[PDB]
């Protein structure tokens, strides 16, 4: 999964991956490029048998 | 089917019996590796 | 009030005739496809349709249509459907679980020891892709599995095959129902300036809503808005003093 | 020789036009720093 | 903007591709899903008020 930032008169200007870093997953979950200080819940973890 | 430095990028994908070909272009600097 | 419909340039009638009236039909173990494009095709010359109603097929426009040559036993025609349980159907021709087109049944009385089908293969088959036994309909007498001709049609994208219907002129700054390449809607059309890529077609803003349309004929830019609507209210002094009320129309410049 | 790919391998996933918005997809793409 | 299990998420695309007995079930699914969403929004608004 990706998340693409368009613009006015806009082609693809910036994009950050959704499965690279926990910060990247946080950016992908809050759906914004700027996250203020705090605690956030993103997904659930599980062990594959 | 018959039809009519720099870095050129082709992206190939295959699904549902179909194959998509994508093209791109960018002028780059002459260097041994690829710049970011 | 009024109506605007814009379609691309009409072309010649494309020849469905020789692909339905063909003197020879390929087998199933060798699967040939017949690509059909750049058309104004009339379907009134023409079963079961899965996804598109056959009566309303004449109106909407498509990107590209694909027709397939396919010869199969008589009672096996009911196994050509999305997600069928047939292992033989799993081995010769698989239809995808999501389907859009139609299946047509045809007779072949004139047609032996020439057609085969593969029934031994390791693993399943992904759809629309490419040890043998002879078929059984060699005896021309009517038994019950007399062969049939089956052609299947398979149909967001650039469009070149549209229904034959008259194109009209375009009205501006007055809300109207519009039909752009089969995309229907209703609203005000405005000549606003929003940039498009030269290959780009449509425009949506937030909620999968058709907002901007490139004109299919003169290649200009049309913004779509919904024309005026809202809640209405009535104010009254109570029906004990009078019977005259007043009407409030909400959030409209009511010229 | 063994290199890395960063900020590369992005394309338009579909054929509609947006402005000042954000969209998420699930198709095949090139992961960053691969 | 979700289809709720129907063949498409746009009502005008449903009414331009089906007759008046195969589009009825898809229309029913859209009615049920959007009714659930609107009722949920009304309940949250009542509690916040
Ligand atoms: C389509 O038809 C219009 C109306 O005759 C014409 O002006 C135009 O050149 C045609 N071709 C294209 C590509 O729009
Ligand atoms: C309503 O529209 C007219 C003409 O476009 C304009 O003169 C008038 O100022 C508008 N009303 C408001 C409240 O903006």
């Amino acid at each position: 999964t990706f998340m693409l930032k368009y613009d006015e008169n806009g082609t693809i200007t910036d994009a950050v991956d959704c499965s690279q870093n926990p910060l990247a997953e946080l950016k992908c979950s809050v759906k914004s490029f700027e996250i203020d200080k705090g605690i956030y819940q993103t997904s659930n973890f599980r062990v594959v048998p | 089917y018959i039809s009519d430095k720099h870095l050129r990028e082709f992206v190939f994908k295959n699904k549902d019996g179909f194959l998509y070909v994508y093209k791109g272009y960018q002028p780059i600097d002459v260097v041994r590796d690829l710049p970011s | 009030s009024g109506d605007v419909v814009r379609f691309p340039n009409i072309t010649n009638l494309c020849p469905f005739g020789e692909v339905f009236n063909a003197t020879k039909f390929p087998s199933v173990y060798a699967w040939e496809r017949k690509k059909i494009s750049n058309c104004v095709a009339d379907y009134s010359v023409l079963f079961k349709c899965y996804g598109v109603s056959a009566t309303k097929l004449n109106d909407l426009c498509f990107s590209n249509v694909y027709a397939d040559s396919f010869v199969v036993k008589g009672d096996d025609v009911r196994q050509i459907a999305p997600c069928q349980t047939g292992v033989i159907a799993d081995y010769n021709y698989k239809l995808p679980d999501d389907f859009m087109g139609c299946v047509l049944a045809w007779n072949t009385r004139n047609i032996n020891y020439n057609y085969k089908y593969r029934y031994l293969r390791h693993g399943k088959l992904r759809p629309f892709e490419r040890p043998l036994n002879d078929y059984g309909f060699y005896t021309t007498t009517g038994i019950g599995y007399q062969p049939y001709r089956v052609v299947v049609l398979s149909f967001n994208a650039p469009a070149t095959v549209c229904g034959p219907k008259l194109s009209t002129d375009l009205i501006k700054n007055q809300c109207v129902n519009f039909n752009f390449n089969g995309l229907t809607g209703t609203g005000v059309l405005t000549p606003s300036s929003k940039r498009f890529q030269p290959f780009q077609q449509f425009g949506r803003d937030v909620s999968d809503f058709t907002d901007s349309v490139r004109d299919p004929k003169t290649s200009e830019i049309l913004d779509i808005s919904p024309c005026s609507f809202g809640g209405v209210s009535v104010i009254t002094p109570g029906t004990n003093a009078s019977s005259e009320v007043a009407v409030l129309y909400q959030d409209v410049n009511c010229t | 020789t063994q290199h890395t790919s960063s900020m590369r391998g992005v394309y338009y996933p579909d054929e509609i036009f947006r402005s000042d918005t954000l969209y998420l997809t699930q198709d095949l793409f090139l992961p960053f720093y691969s | 903007s979700s289809n709720f299990g129907a063949i498409s998420s746009v009502l005008n695309d449903i009414l331009s591709r089906l007759d008046k007995c195969e589009a009825e079930v898809q229309i029913d699914r859209l009615i049920t899903g959007r009714l659930q969403s609107l009722q949920t929004y009304v309940t949250q608004q009542l509690i916040r008020a």
